[PDB]
């Protein structure tokens, strides 16, 4: 239980402690967090994904820190540093002086219009990128790769991750929203060489079905998802007692067998040579499949069969009466049952509900298919974002100072309350280049009066401090891209969480 | 103890009623409530989270009852009948540690709790209605979160505030009146969102059957249906048998047959139109549609129950003697003026328009983006709770706030007349008063005195008249400490909610005023 400033001071202590080594483990000169486990261990961390996980909770608006960066690890997984850095960074410097003026208020529709002037410069400095072009993207997309930086792999899972999110772009919501992704999924292959690592349509099923007998490919045939009581029901569609006399026995099979029947007489009219049943599999049920001249499908469930609804595009049974080819195994499908390495992998190519196209990621080991599996991340997910927002911005302290200046002149423009968090807001945006000089070693004071005097002069319009090269210059230039996308993401979440612990200026039980 | 824990009954009230004053309905602050001890919650509403609260002491224990008594009664007067016993407990709290027995004050704390009311019974209002509650258009421009419709928090407000007061509305089963029913009102992201507007119907929300299931249909028996039309697994049909193959076609052909004939017995047992909040599979759908009867699917649970009821009858939503492999026992008939599938603001729905039973009418609100259903959502919802009770309590007095500066002048007036420590009761009672403005300053930032003093500042009698904001009291404000002229953004108040709290605040502390111990014997 917490109130006044000891809430907001407490604020304070929440995510600015948070946010302290992440700017050094922030930019792409980060500096790793170290750790020290509970068994004695370390974890070095330029994350802010890894840190606030193992670190233990130092003050209630942390655990609401923490989710803000969830929130943006479940809406990118990049940025996560920033909304608790940009948020903890807004904490700081209004609330304590803003309440000593007496207000939470308004610094909220401070810091809403501290959003939207950052907003308002985004569209300028926020430009649309092409993403037609792959290299239009590719620079966004290495610039996604380059700071993580699995380097071999952050040059062909590009492209890959390129090829993927665009292969899963149809998205049909009306309005053409990209964010979608899942259809693109990563896979998990033994062995093979490194390179093959590639987008393919649908989901080649990678996590429970593997078998000997699948035969060792069913192309024409179907594969069959059964949602649905692949093992009898004693009555019509019901089930009835058991045996206690001769009279019962006899009267009970019938009906089991002809529901598996009546099943496998609708269930084999689609054709297939392997039925995947996730439920209603079972002994005596897939023992009839070994009996039907169709494969019977075990350790095998809903993820499966829901990516092999986003495999071949089946919709996974829910009627135990009728089943057709669209139902399961939707085109004349393919069924491929490779082994690269030991584990058969179950291919399902030809999807239906198309764009639906999972990523065949093919190393000569895990870990070389691990390092195509995590550079395919930021690509994907930026050219999610890039998809979803087919603009770019120039990063480091290009959107920092350019809307510094501009909520510093939107505070001088108001020249009233407000803009004293319009003046906090706007430094907020500069311990980015602090932070990108805070980890190169000059001395950022001199630059950023200098990059003050790089929107002196150009507005910071495209010239930021860049990271690595620490010094203010066009991420134009640079190719150094900070999507709307993921910024204003990022940008937008932090405004949100600031305002959130100080709509907090008391914590109870 | 003693005193001491009768401070600890004042202590733990003003503790908590902190939390209450300091989160002071949607304005007051968020306030993290950890749930139990390490899981946290973040909310406010002081009417609330009392209950999410977990009460330590004896005192907080009535608050927490009482503002959910207050609140079982009526949504406000609740968040502040928690301060209002502590307030009047800190008025009493060097009284009966002073000179006094309190059992004379609180007696004519009564009297004063009574004679305050005799003002709010005088003070009312018959037509509020261009005038809304806390204004008009500021019934919804308080439930808009204004960024697109902000000037439409005037235009849209003209349009939902307006809609509650007055549309043609069906109340439960088909019923024209005032609605304490709300109103169906949906929101569609699209087009221009200036041209939100009424539907004559219920708007649906639901997923359109016409594959060539007809769309217009004039007279339409409706079929509202909250139990599905499903499809049921079946075995073998006419006998078992097979001599040549064509039966076991045959056999397995009445499957849809069976159904088929009990479809085309729904046209006879009846509907024209087939809603479901449930499924309906396409097997049982196309039976409509080559039945030449509508079927329609997923229509929103509020929305086909909004038909299920306007629609007249029996209706499925509530009933089940259907299986949908199975004709109609029309317990399924609703019915409609004519069901006319319309084209509405960014949306191909049926929309039943008006009802056999009744006219209904839907406004939809067209976002330019979500984010205007996002915040009309509010909007709709909460300007329908204002006007709701609005239209529930047409006896409500003019004002807010500036009624308690005045209720103080205007018991502290009744103070000083009626003489020896009655007089000083009734004094004291014109204090707490005071808080319920002050408590604004709490979220607004405004100057409490500044804000309450100035309140009982504005006067000629003691008095609270959208007449007078100045020459005597109305309104007063979640934007300023400033009474108002109430229908340009005055605060009203609804009569019934007022004296409750009046009543119950004085019920809090009096027991707790009598109890002189909490510890063993």
């Amino acid at each position: 239980r917490e109130s006044g400033r000891k809430v907001q001071s407490g604020n304070i202590n929440a995510a600015k402690t948070i946010a302290d080594i992440i700017r050094t483990c922030l930019g792409p000169k980060s500096m790793m967090k170290m750790l020290l486990d509970p068994m004695g261990g370390i974890v070095m961390t330029n994350d802010g994904n890894a840190i606030l996980r193992e670190i233990q909770v130092q003050h209630p608006a942390a655990k609401s820190m923490i989710e803000i960066s969830r929130t943006q690890d479940e809406e990118v997984g990049d940025g996560t540093t920033s909304v608790i850095i940009l948020a903890g960074e807004m904490l700081s410097v209004a609330e304590h002086f803003l309440e000593q003026q007496m207000h939470p208020t308004v610094v909220i529709s401070a810091y809403r219009k501290a959003l939207d002037d950052m907003i308002s410069t985004l569209k300028k400095i926020s430009i649309p990128v092409d993403i037609s072009d792959s290299d239009m993207m590719l620079n966004i997309i290495n610039s996604s790769i380059t700071t993580k930086a699995i380097s071999r792999w952050s040059s062909l899972a590009c492209n890959i991750a390129l090829d993927a999110v665009k292969m899963v772009q149809f998205e049909e919501n009306g309005r053409k929203e990209i964010d979608i992704k899942k259809y693109a999924r990563v896979e998990k292959i033994p062995g093979g060489i490194i390179e093959d690592s590639c987008v393919l349509r649908g989901v080649m099923i990678n996590k429970d079905v593997t078998h000997p007998r699948m035969r060792r490919y069913i192309k024409n045939p179907r594969i069959v998802l059964l949602d649905s009581s692949l093992e009898y029901k004693k009555g019509e569609s019901q089930t009835d007692i058991e045996i206690t006399r001769e009279e019962d026995f006899t009267r009970i099979l019938q009906m089991e067998e002809e529901y598996i029947q009546q099943l496998c007489e609708d269930i084999i009219q689609l054709k297939p040579d392997v039925v995947i049943t996730e439920k209603g599999i079972s002994d005596l049920a897939q023992h009839y499949l070994m009996r039907a001249n169709i494969t019977a499908i075990r350790r095998v469930r809903k993820t499966d069969n829901n990516r092999i609804a986003r495999a071949c595009g089946a919709r996974i049974v829910s009627r135990p009466e009728e089943l057709r080819e669209d139902d399961v195994g939707t085109g004349a499908g393919l069924l491929e049952i490779k082994k690269i390495g030991d584990e058969y992998f179950t291919f399902i190519t030809d999807c239906k509900d198309p764009k639906a196209c999972t990523i065949l990621l093919r190393g000569a080991s895990k870990e070389i298919l691990s390092e195509v599996e995590r550079n395919l991340q930021d690509a994907m997910q930026v050219c999610r974002n890039v998809l979803l927002d087919p603009q770019l911005v120039p990063g480091g302290g290009a959107s920092e100072m350019a809307v510094a200046h501009a909520l510093t002149e939107k505070s001088k423009a108001m020249t009233g309350v407000e803009q004293w968090p319009y003046r906090a807001v706007a430094q907020a945006l500069e311990v980015i280049p602090r932070t990108l000089i805070q980890n190169c070693g000059a001395s950022t004071i001199r630059l950023l009066t200098s990059l003050r005097a790089k929107h002196t002069q150009e507005n910071c319009e495209t010239w930021g401090v860049n990271g690595e090269t620490g010094t203010l210059v066009d991420m134009k230039e640079l190719g150094i891209w900070e999507p709307l996308a993921v910024k204003l993401q990022t940008y937008k979440t932090a405004v949100e969480t600031a305002v959130l612990l100080l709509r907090i200026d008391d914590i109870v039980s | 103890t003693g005193e001491t824990i009768r401070s600890q009954n004042v202590m733990a009230a003003a503790s908590i009623a902190n939390i209450v004053k300091s989160s002071l309905g949607p304005v007051g602050l968020d306030k993290m409530l950890v749930d139990d001890i390490g899981d946290v919650t973040i909310t406010n509403d002081g009417a609330t989270i009392l209950k999410l609260l977990e009460v330590e002491h004896p005192a907080a224990k009535v608050l927490c009852e009482l503002a959910d008594l207050q609140d079982k009664e009526v949504g406000d007067g609740t968040t502040s009948v928690v301060i209002i016993a502590a307030e009047l407990l800190k008025n009493a709290d060097e009284l009966v540690k002073q000179k006094i027995h309190p059992t004379s004050v609180i007696s004519g704390y009564r009297l004063a709790c009574k004679e305050a009311v005799r003002y709010i019974n005088e003070n009312l209002i018959v037509n509020t209605d261009e005038l809304g509650r806390d204004c008009l258009i500021n019934a919804a421009k308080t439930s808009m979160s204004s960024k697109i419709i902000g000037i439409n928090g005037d235009f849209f407000a003209n349009m939902v505030v307006d809609a509650v007061l007055a549309i043609k509305y069906t109340d439960i089963r088909g019923q024209p009146r005032y609605p304490v029913n709300s109103v169906n009102i949906l929101k569609a992201h699209g087009r221009s969102q200036m041209e939100s507007m009424l539907i004559s119907g219920y708007a649906l929300n639901c997923v359109v059957g016409s594959q060539g299931m007809p769309k217009r249909i004039v007279n339409a028996k409706i079929a509202c249906l909250d139990f599905s039309l499903q499809k049921t697994k079946m075995k073998l049909g006419v006998q078992v048998v097979i001599t040549d193959p064509e039966k076991l076609d045959q056999i397995r052909q009445r499957e849809s047959d069976i159904t088929k004939e009990r479809i085309q017995k729904i046209l006879a047992t009846g509907a024209n139109v087939i809603l479901t909040t449930g499924g309906i599979d396409d097997m049982c759908l196309k039976y409509f549609v080559e039945a030449g009867a509508m079927a329609v699917r997923r229509v929103l649970k509020r929305d086909l129950k909004r038909i299920a009821k306007a629609s007249g009858a029996t209706i499925l939503s509530t009933l089940a003697n259907l299986e949908g492999e199975e004709t109609f026992e029309a317990a399924m008939l609703g019915q409609a003026e004519e069901v006319v599938q319309e084209r509405i603001c960014d949306d191909e729905l049926i929309l039943i328009k008006n009802t056999k039973a009744r006219t209904s009418a839907s406004i939809i609100l067209r976002g330019a983006n979500d984010f205007m259903c996002d915040e009309m959502e509010r909007s709709l919802h909460d300007a329908l709770c204002v006007v709701k009770r609005v239209l529930e309590s047409k006896s409500v007095v003019p004002g807010g706030g500036a009624v308690e500066a005045a209720l103080s002048i205007y018991l502290e007036n009744y103070a000083t007349s009626m003489g020896s420590r009655e007089q000083l009761a009734i004094a004291e009672f014109a204090r707490s008063l005071l808080v319920i403005p002050n408590t604004l300053a709490v979220n607004a930032a405004q100057d409490s005195t500044d804000l309450v003093a100035k309140l009982r500042a504005f006067h000629n009698e003691a008095q609270v008249n959208p007449e007078r904001k100045n020459l005597k009291w109305i309104g007063l404000d979640l934007s300023n400490g400033k009474p108002r002229d109430n229908k340009q953004a005055g605060v009203f108040e609804p009569t019934i909610v007022k004296v409750k709290s009046l009543k119950f605040a004085t019920e809090a502390a009096i027991t707790i005023l009598r109890i002189d111990d909490l510890i063993k014997l």
